[PDB]
RNA sequence: CAGGCUGAUCUUCCCCAAGAGUCCAUAUCGACGGGAUGGUUUGGCACCUCGAUGUCGGCUCGUCGCAUCCUGGGGCUGGAG
RNA sequence: UGCUAAGUGGAAAAGGAUGUGCAGUCGCGAAGACAACCAGGAGGUUGGCUUAGAAGCAGCCACCCUUGAAAGAGUGCGUAA
């Protein structure tokens, strides 16, 4: 699972501030 | 020599060493002999 | 293993893991225990592999108090089927545990051996917990 | 007035120290309906005849006592003729001054005995038990699973499991059952396993056809894929064919077993490791250093027993008797050795040893 | 008993609320209460590592000395307000009291003493309660178990009191319990 | 710390010379020479002793102290007595001969296996099953003598092999 | 061996030096408990033979004017006191001293002054 | 030295005495004779023996006194000691007959007055539940 | 049917050590309980394709991973050879 | 003004561990503490029971006394004992 895990733990950016669509 | 991600050691003459970033057992006895890994 | 001997409903919704512990935080019975730090359901099997673990390092002298119960049943239905159809029987019994929670305690004559029984036992549960004794 | 059931070495041990004032007259009868039954009862009622008339040729008040005693307990002898249970072999210990009789019959055929003895006669029963070691049987199929288990030449069932996970391209079912039948192992597996370590199994007799016999053997663990039988044709069979199947497969391991342990001894003896000769046995029985005894049953060995109860074999320096084997398989139940019967060992491979031996504890 | 009551330095706050506690906690203070027979309430501070020390050698029912801002008072520790987690010291009622006055407390009981060997000690009370003076209240109390033969129920009523103390609760709590120790098969069917 | 904190005597026949960092020293039987750490200072005292200090007690300063007293005490000690090992052989059929300046060995192989001696040591032999190596270098000494002692696999059960003068090896038994 | 365990071993030390005639020391190492109870026996008719830290026996000696006596407390020491006689007790060591060889005497204490080791021996032959 | 315990009315027993010193080299018959003539005067109370070899496997042995547990087994009449002491207390033993104890033990105690050998006694009683008076 | 998310089930490891191993938890197996990787098995969802993304097995041709069957180098052994 | 030596920064659990920095309690110590070297480490006795054996050291119960500077009814290794 590491498609998935890269693109959920890609929301921690300092522009995102925690969240992102699809999570 | 017995890798595992946990070392103790196992007899009262087992000193724990750290060699090149890993940790390691050593002792007279070489069954005790164990690093981790 | 402990299991209630009724329940007025059989099929509830999940306990909920929130805040921390308001009662049962301090040791009343024994003289050492063990102190919860984490939110987990513990079923009644962890339980007993955890109060046996215990038995073997003590042997013969001592006593053992176990202050939760596993009231609280969650459901699983049948294995290998589509959503939808009603709600999964009952299988096993867990208790809501929190933060600060003390589960279970100890009387032995001497410490070296009491808290190396109660860390056989830490070891059986799915949470951190501490070893705390009567004394502030 | 009792019946024994579910006899083991320590049972055996029980039993061999009872004693009676006057004595014991121990009965081994053959009842296997393959010979004629009324020709082992002639000959065992002649057995006890020339026992009763020895008693009755001597002349002494003891002789007489004991020869009153035989001729009153008459009736029991009819009475193991004709026993309770449907076995092969019955054997019967009668107390001669006391009101106390054992009975015990099972399916390990026996030969006709009488022995007279302070206490009962115990190395037949030792050698059954040797014969008659518990094993398990699982049968697999496509649908269910039964257990079993063998103990003492008869079967009786455990449990009768069925397919839980049983329920469009062929291909596609194909490889669903397929998944439905290793989970299937795997659970029936678990279920010998742990039934195994509760009645103390020692061997499983597996079978599941033609292609699911393998992987039942592989599915079990380390501890047990080593004492794991495989046949294939125990599907389809009725109760008697089954036994007869499982009796005959566990025999054949039995005699292999046998005769992996006679080549041990051959070969470990000249180090210094095992004792070999009847002197060195008896030697290291009187300081209990036997941890396994070996010995030809069919063998008559004769012996010497001194005042402390030490034994001596021929020409060691005093009582001399010549049903010595039953002393040898006391004192070594006594210091808590294995006693091994292999019939046939003093043929060919012990027979410069006469076929005794042991293996030392240090 | 005469106890030489300790000093402690204590400030009146001038913001009250759950933002000023928990600022005041950040700065190694806690808050404090000050009521008695004052019959007003006043809201204090004290020093975090000083007010523990005086916790740690004289016992839970100390007795103190507050220096109000050039105000002395005498002030006996009431309740303690303490983390489960972080064990902390939240907070603290302090009761004013006077030099001959009588106060209810609960004092500690220890059991002290090796009984016979094939016995096992259960104490159930933790504590009892008294009345005694106010500058003389026992730090602890102690019980000895020194040969003492199987099923014994030592009472709160047999507990040796120091003079000018009085017991308040019923002479009829079990403070301590000596049983038998249990055996092997008695472990395996309590709580099975 | 206590290691590092004494001085290191030094005999007359010493010539001890100091060049910033770069330390030498000249005795009777040769010359070495040592390269310090740079956070610690090497001096000599008035006494004709060489010591050694540290300005901070950081961690790395703490660790390059100790040693490296010991590295000028073990330099003054290998020019005016030298060191030197003893070593032995067990076993039947197996001997030392010294060819030339080599070592020759009979292990029980197919074909002699020979040391040749590195620049600085020498080989002597007594005994057949006997010799020794000694040489003016401390670790040149006993890099060579690790060589020669693992020349054959340890042996529990005999103790076939090269040893020390004091080896006290483990054992066991295969009895058949 | 606290603070007060000290101090209290240190009185005795000073409690058995006046209560003695005369005293004299040695060092005992060596010696297997099955020989130091030979020499005990043999002394316990009269004399007391003990042991101490060298350290805490020199406090005791200062309580007594034996100030003449602080070089005798390097190396392991047994000083045996002497509650009767003389001639009887220097005799008994020295049967001892000849037999064994791993007790020798390091000096002795009388009259106000330290005495020689030689001057020591003379007491037994006189 | 090997420490060895034979009763004083067995001769050439195989158990006790046969593999003891038989492995080390020492006479298997020769010891027993010179044990069994010393031992001929008591031949009631198991005495130990201290086999003590010199250089030429000449055995200087040395008999010593019964143990003091099997001497408080006969004082009080019970055949053994009680597997649970401080529990089940299987005898009594008046105070009197355990100076007679240390009295035949006087060459084999570390105590030199009475009353402390009484006490050194008194310890090997406690051991195995039997009350001193 | 394939792809995508999940990972109950499956697979590969690991944490504590009750025990088996003639003695001896850790030569070799490791129970009750706990924590994870992979996307290889059976499933859950229904996100691309129904103005068409042809489906099992074999043949021909390959290319990559190592969680290694042989060959190559070692530590421990209840490894005498 | 400080921290990190891991390219951590620029993925992950139970758990294992003399990495390092800061702050706070407790014990021992110039009456010589910790480490190292020299010497003692005993007697009743092989404590009692169990066991083929059980002698400090499978297991269960107790855990005393003496000479003493101290010496445990014994912290490991080891022998069948």
């Amino acid at each position: 699972a590491k498609r998935g895990r890269k693109k959920r733990d890609r929301k921690h950016s300092k522009a995102n501030h925690g969240k992102r669509p699809n999570a | 020599m017995k890798v595992n991600p946990s070392v103790k050691p196992i007899c009262d003459k087992c000193r724990v060493i750290r060699r090149h970033g890993r940790v390691m057992v050593i002792c007279s006895d070489p069954r005790h002999k164990q690093r981790q890994g | 293993m402990l299991i209630p001997r009724k329940v007025k409903h059989r099929k509830q919704h999940h306990p909920e893991q929130r805040g921390i512990a308001s009662g049962g935080t301090s040791v009343s019975f024994g003289d050492y225990g063990i102190q919860a730090l984490e939110h987990a359901y513990i079923t009644n099997r962890q339980i007993e592999s955890a109060r046996i673990a215990i038995n073997r390092h003590i042997k013969r002298g001592g006593k053992v108090w176990i202050n939760i119960f596993p009231d609280r049943p969650l459901t699983k239905k049948p294995a290998e089927t589509r959503m939808g159809s009603g709600k999964g029987s009952p299988e096993w019994w867990v208790a809501n545990v929190k933060p600060g929670r003390v589960l279970f305690e100890l009387s032995y004559p001497d410490e070296k051996t009491a808290r190396d029984a109660l860390t056989r036992a830490i070891h059986k549960l799915p949470i951190k917990a501490r070893i705390v004794t009567r004394e502030e | 007035m009792d019946v024994l059931e579910r006899l083991d070495l320590d049972t055996v041990r029980d039993l061999s120290q009872r004693t009676d004032r006057l004595g014991v007259v121990s009965l081994y009868f053959n009842a296997d309906p393959t010979q004629n039954l009324q020709v082992q009862a002639i000959d065992l009622r002649n057995r006890y005849r020339l026992l009763q008339r020895r008693m009755e040729a001597d002349g002494s008040q003891r002789y007489r006592d004991v020869a009153a005693a035989l001729e009153r307990r008459r009736p029991l002898i009819e009475t193991l003729i004709t026993g309770v249970a449907s076995g092969r072999g019955r054997i019967m210990f009668i107390g001669l001054d006391g009101d106390w009789t054992v009975h015990f019959e099972c399916m390990m055929p026996v030969t006709n005995r009488v022995v007279l003895d302070d206490g009962p006669f115990i190395h037949p029963l030792v050698e059954v038990l040797d014969e008659g070691r518990p094993a398990g049987v699982v049968v697999i199929s496509a649908d269910d699973a039964r257990l079993l288990e063998w103990r003492l030449g008869q079967l009786q069932e455990i449990s009768r499991i069925a397919q839980p996970f049983g329920q469009q391209m062929r291909e596609q079912r194909q490889a669903r059952e397929r998944e439905g039948m290793q989970r299937f192992l795997t659970q029936v597996t678990a279920t010998a396993t742990e039934l195994a370590e509760e009645r103390g199994w020692e061997r499983i007799v597996v079978s599941g056809g033609q292609r699911w016999t393998e992987p039942a053997k592989t599915r079990f663990g380390p501890p047990l894929r080593g004492k794991v039988l495989v046949d294939r044709g125990l599907g389809g069979l009725d109760d008697a064919a089954l036994t007869a199947a499982v009796s005959a497969r566990l025999h054949r391991q039995h005699k292999y077993d046998e005769q992996q342990l006679l080549d041990y001894l051959c070969d470990a003896g000249g180090t210094g490791d095992v004792a070999l000769g009847l002197s060195e046995v008896t030697a290291a029985l009187n300081a209990g250093r036997v941890d396994h005894l070996v010995y030809d049953p069919a063998v008559r060995y004769v012996g010497t027993v001194g005042a402390d109860g030490s034994l001596y074999a021929d020409g060691e320096i005093a009582t001399k008797d010549s049903r010595f084997t039953e002393r040898l398989v006391d004192r070594a139940l006594a210091t808590g050795a294995r006693i091994s019967p292999v019939e046939g060992a003093a043929d060919a491979v012990l027979k410069d040893a006469a076929g005794v031996a042991a293996v030392l504890r240090w | 008993t005469a106890n030489i009551p300790n000093k402690l330095t204590a400030n009146v706050r001038t913001r009250t609320g759950k933002g000023a506690s928990r600022q005041a906690r950040r700065d190694g203070k806690v808050p404090a209460v000050l009521y008695g027979h004052g019959t007003d309430p006043q809201h204090l501070e004290l020093n975090a590592r000083d007010f523990a020390a005086v916790l740690r050698s004289h016992g839970t029912n100390a007795i103190l000395t507050l220096d109000i801002e050039g105000t002395e008072q005498l002030a006996l520790t009431k309740a303690l307000d303490v983390h489960p987690i972080r064990r902390n010291i939240q907070h603290a009622d302090l009761l004013v009291v006077q030099r001959g006055e009588k106060v209810t407390v609960e004092v500690t009981v220890l059991v002290e003493g090796d009984a016979t060997p094939g016995t096992l000690v259960t104490q159930d009370a933790n504590t009892i309660e008294i009345e005694a003076e106010a500058l003389s209240i026992p730090e602890q109390l102690t019980v000895s178990v020194e040969g003492v033969e199987a099923g014994t129920q030592i009472t709160a009523g047999q507990i040796s009191l120091p003079e000018g103390v009085n017991l308040i609760s019923d002479p009829e709590l079990l403070v301590v319990n000596v049983v038998e120790a249990p055996s092997a098969e008695a472990l395996e069917e309590e709580g099975a | 710390s206590r290691i590092g904190k004494q001085p290191v005597p030094v005999p007359s026949g010493v010539d001890v010379t100091i060049n910033g960092q770069n330390l030498s020293v000249k005795g009777p039987k040769g010359t070495l020479t040592l390269d310090v750490a740079e956070p610690i200072s090497v001096s000599r005292a008035e006494d004709g002793a060489i010591v050694v200090t540290r300005p901070d007690d950081e961690r790395r300063s703490r660790s390059l102290h100790g040693l490296s007293r010991t590295l000028i005490a073990n330099l003054v000690t290998g020019v005016t007595e030298g060191y030197t090992q003893k070593m032995e052989i067990f076993g039947v059929g197996y001997r030392v001969q010294l060819k030339g300046q080599n070592l020759e060995f009979a292990l029980g192989y197919s074909h002699p296996v020979l040391i040749e001696a590195p620049e600085g040591i020498t080989f002597a032999v007594e005994s057949p099953t006997k010799f020794s190596v000694s040489g003016i270098d401390k670790q040149k000494v006993g890099q060579i003598s690790a060589v020669i002692r693992r020349l054959r696999r340890p042996d529990p059960y005999k103790g076939k092999g090269v040893r020390y003068e004091g080896e006290q090896i483990r054992r066991k038994v295969g009895k058949t | 061996m606290a603070k007060a365990d000290k101090a209290t071993a240190v009185a005795d030390i000073a409690e058995q030096f006046k209560a003695s005639t005369a005293t004299v020391v040695t060092e005992y190492r060596g010696l297997t408990v099955a020989n130091l109870a030979e020499l005990r026996r043999a002394l316990g008719d009269s004399a007391t033979y003990t042991v101490a830290k060298n350290t805490l026996v020199k406090r005791a000696a200062s309580e007594a004017g034996i100030e003449g006596l602080d070089e005798l407390f390097a190396g392991p020491t047994a000083i045996a006191f002497v509650k009767g006689e003389a001639v009887d007790a220097a005799k008994a060591i020295k049967k001892f001293a000849k037999d064994n060889k791993a007790l020798v005497i390091k000096g002795g204490y009388m009259d106000g002054k330290a005495l020689s080791v030689a001057d020591v021996e003379k007491i037994a032959d006189l | 030295l090997i420490k060895l315990q034979i009763q004083a009315g067995q001769a050439n027993p195989a158990p006790p005495v046969g593999p003891a010193l038989g492995q080390h080299g020492v006479n298997i018959m020769e010891f027993c004779k010179a044990y069994n003539a010393a031992t001929e005067s008591q031949r009631g109370n198991v005495i130990p023996v201290e086999i003590t070899v010199y250089e030429d496997r000449s055995f200087t042995f040395a008999l010593k006194t019964p143990p003091a547990a099997k001497l408080l087994l006969k004082a009080a009449g019970v055949q053994k000691g009680s597997g649970e002491p401080h529990k089940t207390k299987v005898a009594k033993v008046t105070w009197d007959q355990v100076r007679e104890i240390a009295e035949t033990k006087k060459a084999d105690l570390n105590a030199n007055d009475i009353d402390a050998a009484a006490k050194i006694i008194a310890g090997t009683a406690r051991s195995m539940g039997i009350t001193v008076e």
